[PDB]
């Protein structure tokens, strides 16, 4: 019923797609950053996952924060010593945007081990706000997933949890996932996840919704499978640790498929 | 920064400090300035403003107040808004004795629904629709304003902040303390506002939540599973609620025609799922003849 906003689902989808284009980071930003690297970024996002888990924040908050970080680094040269300052400030902004009960600024200062002063966090907040020109309402992988999980006639906790997980793994790795739009990554996560559990594919209903076939979703699905396969060996583990818990039904502990079929 | 704005008068005071009417010295544009003090050593930019600014940035429609600029300093944020003559509440009270022409009521409700249809078609809930937050000009327009309690939602919706609408305009789903709420709550509020434009008194002026609840039942009939499935397994529902009957909208809103009464009931339906959508309501027979009259000021 009204919680799936039937009279509006279409219009919202159209709009989110149009918006995920404008809020897209620069694909090749990491090359034009002299002093920071995909590796350092990986550490940062992994740290936000922890922070998200420690403060029991929403997954959506985490996604937004990463969106804020990539777009800032798409405009602003940052030194390595201040990369965390940007991330703390972004998480702060996303919390304020998205959470009912955001952590107080003091707790965002606590998690940086007093690397930074409160004044620095608060000043970086304003600067982030100016650099994004307050365009904070970014469509996320989750905003697409939640809608895709709807066309999933057989509602599967395991499938829903698993897609979230693949979803989050993509946050960590600027290469390759900066070159895919959220809507795409959500589908690839959603396809990959359904198959692994039920045995099924991207449904036609979602083909008609998105205009996305498995042909057009293959490049991404390839990188994702790879990411899933290498997952236990990735230098960044917070997400796997996260999705062991009962809450997410231990989907991380599940063994990925070995072939996809195309 | 603000050197080109000349303050005229104070025009309001809400979430963030005071709102002032001001005049662009160079262009002659009249504006409303909202001054938001930034907690530079404590909490920073308030979540309210992050939400209002970001959401109003996206929302560009003739029936949503235009945010024209945001002027930053180290220590303050000024939001530059278009100036509109006054809010519906002030217009209502000014019209307490003369009444509001039916054609203007219809025009106003039509525009309100157009504005609101836009907000919902853009993953945004207003959640503070009340006459004081709706602005009119002199040429016959009305606009949604004050988007501070607004929230960009996902699909499906999740649990959002429970302390949302002003009591009088609060939907039963929020009162009863349901886990999920959606676009229907904003329709409920407009429905309250339709009634109020017609009678110039608030429809459900409750002193408390329990009183608000009783006020609605008495008018629309204590709901049951046949009208509102799940109403009895709602968190704050009580089997004990007296069973009042629905009052004829011919005594509720005597001045309202057969089409009006129909659309109202639809807007005030108990069940959120069966409650009309802003989009639906835009098609309703009531608006078939809608014009754009000017208000007497
Ligand atoms: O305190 C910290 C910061 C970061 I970035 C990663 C891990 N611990
Ligand atoms: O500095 C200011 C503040 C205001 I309110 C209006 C004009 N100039
Ligand atoms: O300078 C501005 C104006 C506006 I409208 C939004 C954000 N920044
Ligand atoms: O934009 C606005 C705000 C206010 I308070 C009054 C009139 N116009």
């Amino acid at each position: 019923g009204v919680n799936e906003v039937p009279d509006y689902h279409e219009d919202i989808h159209t709009y989110l797609r149009e918006m995920e284009v404008k809020c897209k980071p620069k694909v090749g930003y990491m090359k034009k950053q002299p002093d920071i690297t995909n590796s350092m970024r990986a550490i940062l996002v992994d740290w936000l996952v922890e922070v998200g888990e420690e403060y029991k924040l929403q997954n959506e908050t985490l996604h937004l924060a990463v969106n804020y970080i990539d777009r800032f680094l798409s405009s602003m040269s940052v030194l390595r010593g201040k990369l965390q300052l940007v991330g703390t400030a972004a998480m702060l902004l996303a919390s304020k945007f998205e959470e009912i009960y955001p952590p107080e600024v003091a707790e965002f200062v606590y998690i940086t081990d007093d690397t930074y002063t409160k004044k620095q966090v608060l000043r970086m907040e304003h600067l982030v706000l100016k650099v994004l020109a307050f365009d904070l309402a970014a469509p996320t992988i989750n905003q697409f997933l939640t809608q895709y999980f709807l066309h999933q006639q057989p509602a599967n906790c395991k499938v829903e949890s698993l897609a979230m997980f693949l979803g989050e793994l993509s946050l960590i790795d600027a290469d390759p996932y900066l070159k895919y739009l959220p809507s795409v990554i959500a589908a690839a996560a959603f396809h990959l996840a359904l198959y692994t559990v039920t045995g099924q594919s991207w449904p036609e209903s979602l083909v008609q919704k998105t205009g996305y076939t498995l042909e057009t979703l293959k490049p991404c699905l390839l990188d994702l499978h790879q990411t899933y396969l290498r997952a236990p060996q990735h230098a960044q583990q917070s997400i796997r640790e996260k999705y062991k818990n009962s809450k997410y039904h231990g989907v991380s502990l599940l063994n990925p498929p070995e072939t996809l079929n195309v | 920064s603000m050197e080109n704005f000349q303050k005229v008068e104070k025009i309001g005071e809400g979430t963030y400090g005071v709102v002032y009417k001001a005049r662009n010295k160079l262009t002659g544009e009249v504006v409303a300035l909202k001054k938001i003090r930034l907690d530079t050593e404590t909490e920073g930019v308030p979540s309210t403003a992050i939400r209002e600014i970001s959401l109003l940035k996206e929302l560009n429609h003739p029936n949503i107040v235009k945010l024209l600029d945001v002027i930053h300093t180290e220590n303050k944020l000024y939001l530059v808004f278009e100036f509109l003559h006054q809010d519906l509440k002030k217009f209502m009270d000014a019209s307490a004795l003369t009444g509001i022409p039916l054609p203007l009521i219809k025009s106003y409700l039509f525009q309100l629904l157009q504005g609101l249809a836009f907000c919902h078609s853009h993953r945004v809930l207003h959640r503070d629709l009340k006459p004081q937050n709706l602005l009119i000009n002199t040429e016959g327009a009305i606009k949604l304003a004050d988007f501070g309690l607004a929230r960009a939602f996902g699909v499906p919706v999740r649990t959002y902040t429970h302390e949302v609408v002003t009591l009088w305009y609060r939907a039963p789903e929020i009162l009863l303390g349901c886990k999920y709420y959606s676009t229907a709550v904003d329709i409920w509020s407009l429905g309250c506002i339709f009634a109020e434009m017609v009678t110039r008194r608030a429809l459900f002026p409750g002193d408390s939540e329990i009183d608000q609840l009783f006020r609605i039942f008495r008018t629309l009939g204590t709901p049951d599973e046949v009208v509102w499935p799940g109403v009895t397994s709602m968190p704050d529902y009580k089997p004990s609620f007296p069973k009042w009957a629905r009052q004829d909208f011919s005594k509720v809103v005597p001045p309202l025609d057969e089409d009006g009464r129909s659309l109202l009931s639809q807007m005030l339906h108990y069940d959120p799922n069966k409650r009309i959508s802003a989009k639906a309501a835009l098609a309703h027979p009531f608006f078939q003849d809608v014009t754009k009259p000017v208000p007497h000021l």
